């Protein structure tokens, strides 16, 4: 009956290049039970049309979820994104770095 | 035990609300609800599996409810009653995709009005001489006569006990009046026994109907008695004669 | 839906086997052929199922063609408890096909061996002194059809098997009676349904 | 392999002093989602999520969505009957999941079916390899065992496993027959990230490919390397392409004394490559 | 398509 921490990796769908429309990604895996918040956030706020993929999980039965959203990636905006889950003390803030 | 349903038979005024009630057997996790008419046969109205309900689609589409609130009971309901809701509603169960197996059914003539309904009135007829002379056999016939609607048991009982060996009844009731919607309904069964049975006359004969109508708590206006859930019966002596 | 067809009626000799044929062209692989049957005012019995191979119980043998396309009932020795509408009947393995679907079925008529037929129409006296009667056609052979009449104020009853066993004795009888005052136990059944050598007394 | 697999996963979560559960259903074939179903819609309905579906006729829409229907007010059932066996208060939330369906091969002809089920993220029951028995967790699961047994839902899964699921499986790979049977070959390249005066990070990237399944290999002078390295879970693209990469962290010079390598089916042999800097 | 079924544990 124990419980599974979310996987996070933010990353855009393709090579960021600035200038460039793109898609930003918060992956979300690994995870147990499944209420998550997700939001994807420029600069501190949150981005407002954002979709996820339908809920679906592992072999391990642990839940996976694709947050994702148009953008277009700047040399200085800040992107990241927000996770709160019943496993987490303090919400997680992962900041997207387009080298990962 | 088998599938359990009751009322087994309910003859009951149009307009009033009817629920029959059933009981799959203990641990079948599938229900259905079966009408049987003649114009039809037997047709799907419900069927459940563990308690979800999963075909519908024969159910009349109004004044027709079924619920099924735990896995060893389910009601059929019908709010306002109509005579074309007569027929005999099956419950069936089964346990997995093992067979279905059946109720004895509930029995609904819903009338057009109460006064409608009349008791049989019964007759014995005794056996012919000349089949005495001829075959060494003597049939008795039991006549029932002038009944409505047509929920009726006939049994013989000879010397005080039911008997079954050498009986045989009509398996329907036939209309006095066919064309009329006033009909009533006859019904006529035959036992034959031993001349040298009848010929004791310290032997009882008795047909006995057994009439489902009117409950004792029903309303009536009528002269008459009320019509209701009774037996009736004829009798007759042997004769040396 | 209904997958099957069965002859309408079919007549089975006490004693006999009965061979009730079934047609189910269409049935698929998870899918059962079931055999139910009702005798009169009954709930519908179950006798049998099988998926491939032929199967057999107390009251039945059930034999399934290789092709699956057909199948046949086979009651060995009916008796007189045998007659009744048999159901042939398509139950598959989920829910869509689950439940059974009933169709004209097979009016099956187990016919009474009458050894020595001996047809005769008794007029009975009610026992309450009321001067009304019926007439008893009895004692004929299985193989005469008593046919209703044309006179709505003429009733005569279907044929019916009596098995006395005080004598182990089976006889058919049917019973006809009317108000009608021209109405006789010699015309009774006068109505075709008796051969001449009838003994009327 | 040129084997393909169908899947239903269903989550159930039930919701303590409301009314009925969450129930959701995904279907996938192999590692592209087609189907869904959301009991917390307006008016549920199973949905397409894939080009290739959509050429189904309302008959189909309508059936999956009655099953899905019954389905989730069964698994409320079921809820309710777990608590039951744990002894467990009406005031907790707990899930119940489903995952079942087919895996066949080349020639369309089944290799494994598969129906099991987990209760608050633990292996609850499990269907047997033979589709004709079932491998329970703990004495719980034993109760659930005796009426799955009892009822013969084994028997209608192999049914099920053996017929419906492999005989629509095939109609669907031969209708998205261009999006099923393509194998996408991943777009791969080397990066460097200096991280001190001496020490780098050395970061082996897949991009673009499908299926998901994938391996990434760091190797120090063609022997393997599995020490300070960090390999990251695949993720989706969202254009239901993959993503895959490892990094090891290297000192000095010597970057060349690694390689990366590379599985992947859409691949005709595995791929080596080295940073190749400028 | 999915299994027609609605097992219950």
């Amino acid at each position: 009956m124990i419980q599974r921490t979310p996987k996070i990796q933010v990353y855009s769908r393709h090579p960021a290049e600035n200038g460039k429309s793109n898609f930003l990604n918060c992956y979300v895996s690994g995870f147990h039970p499944s209420d998550i918040e997700v939001d994807l956030l420029k600069n501190g706020e949150r981005i407002e049309k954002v979709e996820h993929s339908d809920l679906s999980f592992s072999k391990d039965w642990s839940f996976y979820l694709l947050y994702y959203t148009e953008f277009t990636p700047t040399e200085k905006d800040e992107y990241a994104c927000r996770v709160n889950h019943v496993t987490l003390s303090q919400p997680k803030i992962v900041k997207w770095d387009r080298d990962m | 035990a088998g599938v359990i349903q009751s009322p087994r038979h309910e003859v009951t005024e149009m307009g009033q609300e009817v629920t029959l009630r059933c009981k799959p057997i203990s641990g079948h996790n599938s229900l259905f609800w079966y009408r049987q008419t003649m114009m039809r046969g037997l047709e799907l109205l419900i069927y459940f599996n563990n308690n979800v309900p999963i075909d519908d689609s024969g159910m009349p589409e109004d004044r027709f409810s079924a619920k099924m609130p735990n896995a060893s009971f389910s009601t059929l309901k019908i709010q306002p009653s109509e005579p074309r809701d007569s027929a005999v509603y099956f419950c069936a169960s089964s346990l997995g995709i093992d067979a279905i197996y059946f109720g004895e059914g509930s029995w609904l003539t819903v009338v057009e009005d109460l006064k409608n309904v009349f008791p049989p009135e019964v007759a014995v007829f005794e056996p012919s001489e000349a089949e005495i002379s001829h075959t060494q056999k003597a049939t008795l016939v039991c006549l029932a006569t002038g009944f409505y609607p047509d929920h009726v048991e006939l049994s013989w009982w000879v010397n005080g006990k039911e008997v079954h060996s050498g009986v045989c009844t009509d398996p329907q009731p036939l209309k006095e009046q066919p064309a009329l919607n006033d009909s009533r309904y006859a019904l006529s069964s035959r036992l034959r026994v031993s001349a040298t049975f009848w010929q004791n006359p310290r032997n009882h004969f008795r047909c006995q109907v057994q009439f489902y109508g009117l409950s004792e708590n029903d309303e009536w206006t009528q002269d008459r008695a009320k019509p209701v859930t009774q037996i009736v019966s004829a009798e007759a002596w042997g004769r040396a004669d | 839906d209904a997958k099957t067809t069965q002859p309408p009626s079919m007549d089975c000799a006490e004693g006999r086997a009965a061979n009730l044929p079934c047609n189910h062209s269409t049935i698929s692989g998870n899918e059962y052929v079931y055999w139910y049957r009702q005798i009169h005012s009954q709930g519908p019995q179950y006798i049998i199922h099988g998926l491939k191979n032929n199967e057999t119980n107390e009251m039945a043998s059930l034999i399934i063609t290789e092709d699956r396309k057909s199948s046949t009932l086979i009651l060995p020795h009916a008796t007189l408890r045998d007659t009744a509408v048999y159901y042939c009947i398509v139950r598959g393995l989920n829910n869509a096909g689950n439940m059974l679907t009933f169709g004209g079925g097979t009016r099956l008529m187990v016919k009474p061996d009458i050894q020595n037929p001996d047809p005769a129409v008794y007029q009975l006296r009610d026992s309450k002194s009321s001067d009304k009667s019926v007439c008893l056609f009895t004692d004929f052979d299985s193989q005469t059809n008593v046919s209703q009449s044309k006179d709505s104020d003429v009733y005569i009853t279907d044929k019916c098997v009596l098995d006395m066993r005080s004598m182990d004795f089976k006889s058919n009888s049917a019973v006809a009676w009317s108000n009608k005052s021209d109405f006789a136990c010699a015309n009774a059944f006068n109505n075709s349904i008796i051969p001449e050598d009838t003994f009327f007394p | 392999g040129g084997s393909h697999s169908m899947r239903y996963f269903y989550t159930s979560v039930s919701r303590p002093g409301r009314g009925e559960p969450r129930f959701i259903s995904v279907g996938y074939v192999d590692d592209t989602q087609f189907v869904r179903f959301d009991s917390d819609a307006a008016s549920p309905r199973e949905e397409p999520r894939a080009p290739w579906i959509e050429q189904e006729g309302p008959e189909y829409w309508d059936r999956n969505t009655q099953i899905y229907k019954a389905q989730a007010q069964t698994d409320r059932e079921s809820l309710r009957n777990l608590r039951g066996y744990y002894n467990q208060s009406e005031a907790g939330s707990h899930t119940l999941q489903s995952m079942y369906g087919c895996d066949v091969g080349p020639d369309g002809r089944l290799l494994r079916g598969h129906n099991q089920y987990a209760y608050d993220g633990k292996d609850y029951i499990a269907l047997n390899e033979d589709l004709r028995s079932w491998t329970a967790a703990d004495t719980a699961a034993q109760i659930s065992q005796r009426k799955l047994e009892a009822a013969r839902v084994a028997e209608q899964l192999r049914a099920y496993l053996e017929g419906e699921c492999v005989e629509w499986l095939r109609r669907y790979l031969e209708n998205g027959k261009d999006k099923l049977e393509r194998a996408d070959p991943p777009k791969t390249h080397v990066t460097h990230h200096p991280i001190s005066d001496h020490e780098a990070t050395l970061r082996c990237w897949a991009l673009g490919f499908y299926p998901a399944e994938i391996t990434l290999t760091w190797q120090r002078d063609g022997e393997d390397q599995t020490q300070d390295t960090e390999l990251v879970e695949t993720r989706p693209a969202g254009d239901r392409t993959f993503q895959k990469w490892t990094a090891v962290v290297v000192p000095s010079g010597e970057e060349q004394r690694y390689t990366c390598h590379v599985q992947h089916e859409g691949l005709p042999k595995p791929l080596t490559l080295r940073w190749e800097p400028s | 398509t999915p299994q027609d079924l609605n097992t219950m544990l």
